[PDB]
């Protein structure tokens, strides 16, 4: 419940039709028309899955709405289909390669759900009996159509002694392991009724039959197999820090355990996206390997948003467009990001402030704008809150021109700080 | 003990009602321009609000950054985390300079958590179960309840439990004549020894014979925790305890954290939800104090405005001392402040102003007082001049061996000529400079 | 509501044939015969509590 | 304190002492 | 899903010669009639070491016809990918990376027998004796043939216990391994309890000691990581992969010497049969001058595979030296060690022929006027960015409602998405305002 908003959650998806067709500000997405309708032509090719080792890169302005448009497709394309957002500073690991961090980003973003059929049964405990000496006993389950009466064995009898269940627990019996699981407490209480005991809660019963087949579903992602598969230290895919997966003998068969398993229809595919924010990072050995890593069947699409231009690639001394070499460009084709008018900073600026609950009249839109076009609109979406605290302060009741302006003579945004940095402090 | 420290003095912002700087307050003088500027964040992290915003302390060195920095920690108060955390933390030997970052991060947001759970405690004097007539066939007699009694200091009461319990303590191989410990939310039983008020002679054995517990024999007491987002991360991913050999590797050093974000996205930070959403815990997000940030990498700065984007994330006060200066880690570039461009975009400048003799005076005069010291009217008048030669520190450092010679003088109070003869034995970082560039 | 019983088919002495016992303790401090304080040991020899 | 001097253990080297046999009964 | 699965084969006729259009390779006939003796040397089986470097500008098919030698070769032979990448690792030296890939491009081919007991155990009395240690454990397996009863070590027993076993349940035991497996109780008691978290499974069919087999297929240096990094059962040295478990370094007369010994004597007695591979080393032009210089001893080798190298650059500095230039970004001492092969820069008809067979790939209708509207379009820009306004353009159909797909589908689609060359002049524009 409680995760404070951020910078990016007011955009809930790409603002689009059902033709892909980007409205002006719907859905949270205001103004960049081309580069939201490119966002939702690389989704609705997400969404398809049928071709993987793609790539579009996302280029323009400053404060454009490059991570904003990623963050717009990662919640348009909603769960049930792996999305990692990295930043191109995040494989630098001193636990592991360059190389290996990729793979396991890639890796991260392909899911396999095993559909399991598993047959159990479902209903309120009504009566059990156990007689310890092999211990024997039995367990009547009754559900709103029905009831009946089971004759425990000994390892069923462990188990629910293990969970120590008592009358009146609504439980699911698995057929094939036992496992029981127990949603809660029916309307039954009082064990003495004269002991110490917390406070009592009630949920329906199970309805229809007491023996049910239901559909279980397991996802999990490439990288989880190959880590949990990458040695035998018990309980991996968490363990804090450490991968160190070998190629072979575990990444290939992986691979081909995979495609047997899409073969036969067990699990057989859902790709995902990685969007590696801030790419220029990456080193020239990570776009070496970049360059075949995306010639896989396994290889979900990559989107990267760049702010560099004509600048030297990290880790040499190769001049290239968007500090990317033209061999890894050359896959990727890219968008442009169109830097946002009047009207659009406006109305950004009040989709902005409308999500963070606050209320700013029609010249505080006016001077905040003229603020956000002067200065960056970073800068101006940041003084929208600290606009709103001044007000409040003063028992306020919506933000007024003179809250923005003495909020805006209280900080510097990137040049009035600079202009003032007349004074040598140091360097 | 005190043990007075260099920023002891500072005890917050000192504004008034209406958000105005007093000229002199809670140890603070002078920067009314930014003692208000910063105290509206304040009000920013007392929201709960927003996530990730930033402000940049940027300032010649020794204005006051640091000063005014942890000062927020004192207005917003000791209930809210604060992790202060220096640029040059952040490159380990063992874990990712990108992923320090992130653990600071957590480590800042709070999560205060409170369970309620009855106690019990005292000797037991008997245990006889109560009769259930044949509930089965004509077997024998069951047992429906329980009756322990448990004496106190206060007093002695009889209960009932159930007969799970009763197994209970069957099989935990107690006695009639001990101290035990029963908690009925959860049903675990555990015992506490014999009775050391009378059970136990003069023996050797350390049975740990507890006395005889004092207070009503049922009782509750809310247990309110303070754990962090980054201590229950490290805790569920540095495992403790005696068993499951995995986690029997106590030999070993395992500072190898780089918590990976499946852990983030699925456990504790998936149950801070659901236990908030549930009335059990309540999120204290808080501040985030990163100084000398100039001194982080490329890299480091490129994580930073990744991090700030999510909805998880604290505010980040920078202080930030070198003008335009190189970036670390890159070449031929002059982003102003030590920071690149797209960084300062992201963040909200305050520039603190220059001390004037009188300003640097009262701040000498509020040291003086914090240190104990009884610097005299003339010692403290000579003091601010040649302070403002030199940087305040030089000048608001020349108290301890000052009040030293004086006392050591046979003195109570620094005297003119106390600093003047410190003066000359210490010198400031001009001096020396000169000295140096005089010989080779 | 719901109920807990624990029958002992066998035979109902040992409803109370497990909770068995009831041993209350009753020590007290054995003061010295040669000085009247409060005895901290006992002699092997003597078998006498003593304090000094 | 009880470093046991050498002397003391050549001492010791004498015969043993015979062992007690306690069987009192009174206060 | 479809990357680079176009290519199937190098395409050539009977005499060597490339097929223009054939095996989804179109152009590049000079290299892949080139690459036809380098497959064929490569199933000789009498060479060792021999390098090739696939050279030429982006684009140009090198790696096309790198995986059209492998699937030429067939899933019979080992094939090793890599990228020069892979060798800058942070847990194990460098050379280490090329000396094991080097070993992992060596195939073994090794028929092995095993035996197999199974079946549904009767009894388990573990023979008692005086050490105080189990001496022995006795074990009746019944199979739908006959029962049987055997003794079998202490270690199976215990093992047993691991699994937590009963007596009257179905069992699969190994004694090469000795792992013995839990498949669940018997078959028949099904109708014993009412329900139980046992699984039933068929009264094993077959006599309960039965023998087969396996034509196992592995890489040498499968055995030089086994040998490194030991590994059975009930054996406490697994502690090693918990505490002591880094990448492995195995010592020259380990990776060397001992387990090529031990080949020869399975290969020489009729157990084993070898199956050279082929090393890719794709971006080679990216390695340290560490790497080509140890290059050097590594193809030297009597054991190295056939390798085949694939460059990018003309003429940059090598990386590692830091001041000398050499072609391809490969020293000169390396370059005179490998074949080099050509890459013809495709042509107008042969780019519009590509798309057209990259099209039919994954199912994609193109119209006539759409195909060659891409080949203007490619002539402008490289082969890789006009051959992939395919999926989206028919998505955009889809949308369009239109079967097929038009000029103005591939036009639109050709304005929303841009490539190098038209981006980077976006940028040169804009100079001092990308940052
Ligand atoms: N299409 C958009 N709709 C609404 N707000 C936007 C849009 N694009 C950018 N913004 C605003 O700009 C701010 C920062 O944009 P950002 O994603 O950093 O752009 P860039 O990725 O080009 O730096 C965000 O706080 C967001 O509110
Ligand atoms: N507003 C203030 N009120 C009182 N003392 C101050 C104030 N600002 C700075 N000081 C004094 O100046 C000294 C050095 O300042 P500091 O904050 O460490 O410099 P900076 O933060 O610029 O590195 C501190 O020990 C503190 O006592
Ligand atoms: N002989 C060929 N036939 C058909 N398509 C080719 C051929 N050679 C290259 N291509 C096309 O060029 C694209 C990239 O080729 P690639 O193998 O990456 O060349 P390079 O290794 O020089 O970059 C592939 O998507 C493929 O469709």
């Amino acid at each position: 419940r409680i995760e404070r908003i951020g910078a990016h959650s007011h955009i809930r998806g790409l603002g689009l039709d059902d033709a892909l067709e980007p409205r002006q500000a719907s859905q949270g997405m205001v103004g960049q028309l081309a580069a939201r309708r490119a966002a939702g032509v690389v989704l609705e090719m997400i969404r398809e899955g049928k071709i993987a080792g793609r790539a579009v890169l996302i280029a323009g302005q400053p404060g454009t709405g490059k991570t904003a448009i990623a963050m717009g497709m990662a919640q348009a394309l909603g769960p049930d289909t792996p999305f990692t957002a990295i930043a191109g500073s995040e494989i630098f690991s001193l636990e592991m390669s360059k190389t290996e961090a990729l793979t396991q980003a890639f890796r991260r973003s392909i899911g396999v759900r095993i559909k399991e059929e598993t047959e159990i049964i479902e209903g309120e405990v009504v009566e059990i009996q156990i007689d310890r000496p092999s211990k024997v006993g039995k367990l009547t389950l009754k559900t709103t159509e029905m009831e009946t009466i089971y004759d425990l064995g000994t390892k069923m009898i462990e188990s629910l002694t293990k969970d120590k269940v008592q009358a009146g627990d609504v439980i699911t019996i698995d057929k094939a392991t036992g496992k029981i699981s127990k949603l809660g407490r029916s309307f039954t209480r009082a064990r003495d009724y004269d002991a110490m005991g917390s406070q009592t809660k009630f949920v329906q019963c199970p309805d229809g039959e007491l023996q049910k087949r239901k559909e279980v579903v397991h996802t999990v992602s490439l990288h989880e197999i190959d880590v949990i598969n990458s040695r035998t230290q018990g309980f991996l895919a968490l363990f804090s820090g450490d991968t160190g997966e070998i190629k072979s003998e575990v990444r290939e068969q992986i691979n081909a355990k995979v495609a047997e398993w899409r073969e036969e229809g067990k699990a057989e595919i859902i790709p995902g996206v990685l969007f590696i924010d801030e790419v220029h990072m990456l080193d020239i050995e990570s776009f070496s390997f970049l360059n075949r890593a995306l010639e896989s069947d396994m290889a979900p699409v990559l989107i990267m948003a760049t702010n560099r231009g004509i600048t030297r690639i990290r880790g040499t001394s190769y001049q290239s467009p968007h500090g990317i070499p033209i061999d890894l460009l050359d896959r990727l084709l890219i968008v442009s990001t169109t830097p946002y008018s009047e009207k659009d900073t406006k109305q950004i600026l009040r989709i902005r402030c409308e999500e963070e609950d606050v209320e700013m009249s029609e010249d505080a839109y006016t001077v905040l704008t003229r603020i956000g076009l002067e200065t960056s609109l970073r800068y101006a979406i940041q003084l929208i809150t600290a606009a709103s605290l001044v007000c409040r302060k003063r028992k306020g009741t919506e933000v007024q021109v003179d809250d923005i302006k003495r909020v805006y003579s209280l900080f510097l945004d990137e040049s009035r700080s600079t202009q003032y940095m007349k004074e040598y402090q140091d360097a | 003990t005190q043990r007075i420290a260099s920023h002891s003095h500072v005890k917050g912002l000192g504004l008034d009602e209406s958000g105005l700087a007093k000229q002199a307050a809670s140890g603070l003088v002078g920067q009314e321009n930014a003692r208000e500027a910063c105290g509206v964040i304040v009000e920013l992290i007392k929201s709960k609000k927003m996530a990730g915003r930033a402000v940049l302390l940027a300032g010649p060195p020794g204005t006051g950054k640091t000063a005014l920095a942890l000062a927020i920690a004192q207005e917003l108060g000791s209930k809210v985390p604060f992790c202060p955390m220096v640029g040059s933390e952040v490159y380990s030997t063992e874990i990712k300079k990108t992923e320090v970052l992130m653990e600071n991060f957590r480590r800042a947001i709070g999560l205060r958590i409170k369970e309620t759970k009855e106690v019990y405690e005292g000797e037991v004097t008997e245990l006889t179960p109560c009769e259930t007539e044949n509930p089965m066939g004509g077997y024998g007699k069951t047992i429906s309840h329980v009756i322990i009694g448990l004496k106190t200091a206060k007093g002695t009461k009889q209960l009932k439990l159930d007969p799970s319990i009763f197994e209970s303590l069957q099989k935990e191989r107690v006695e009639a004549g001990d101290v035990i410990y029963i908690e009925a939310n959860s049903g675990a039983v555990k015992r506490q020894g014999r009775c050391d008020t009378y059970a136990t002679e003069f023996d050797l054995e350390a049975e740990e014979y507890v006395p005889l517990p004092k207070g009503d024999v049922h009782k509750k007491k809310e247990i309110i925790q303070d754990v962090t987002l980054h201590d229950l991360d490290v805790a569920n991913a540095r495992p403790q305890g005696g068993q499951d050999i995995l986690s029997m590797m106590g030999q070993l050093m395992k500072p190898k954290k780089t918590e990976i974000t499946d852990k983030l996205r699925g456990e504790i930070n998936k149950v801070v939800n659901k236990y908030i959403d549930q009335g059990i815990a309540e999120l204290v997000p808080g501040v985030l104090f990163v100084d000398e940030v100039h001194m982080l990498d490329i890299e480091c700065f490129t994580y930073l405005h990744r991090a700030l984007e999510s909805s998880i994330a604290p505010i980040v006060i920078f202080a930030s001392n070198r003008g335009n200066c190189v970036i670390r880690g890159t070449e031929d570039i002059t982003s102003p402040h030590g920071i690149p461009l797209d960084l300062l975009d992201r963040v909200m400048i305050i520039r603190t102003m220059l001390y004037t003799p009188q300003e640097m005076k009262q701040i000498i005069k509020i040291r003086a007082q914090t240190e104990g010291i009884n610097i005299s009217e003339e010692a403290l008048n000579h003091l601010g001049e040649i302070g403002t030669k030199t940087t305040l520190r030089y000048s608001v450092q020349l108290l301890t061996p000052a009040n030293l010679l004086a006392k050591i003088n046979g003195k109570d109070s620094i005297e003119k000529e106390h600093v003047e003869e410190i003066s000359e034995l210490f010198y400031d970082a001009k001096s020396s400079a000169k000295i140096l560039a005089d010989q080779q | 509501c719901s109920r807990t019983f624990i029958t002992f088919s066998d035979d109902a002495t040992f409803e109370e044939w497990f909770p068995q016992g009831r041993p209350p303790k009753v020590p007290v401090r054995e003061v010295c015969p040669v000085t009247h304080r409060p005895a901290l040991y006992r002699d092997p020899v003597t078998d006498i509590p003593y304090a000094t | 304190r009880h470093r046991l001097s050498r002397r003391v253990l050549l001492e010791v080297a004498t015969a043993p002492d015979p062992p007690p046999r306690p069987k009192p009964v009174k206060m």
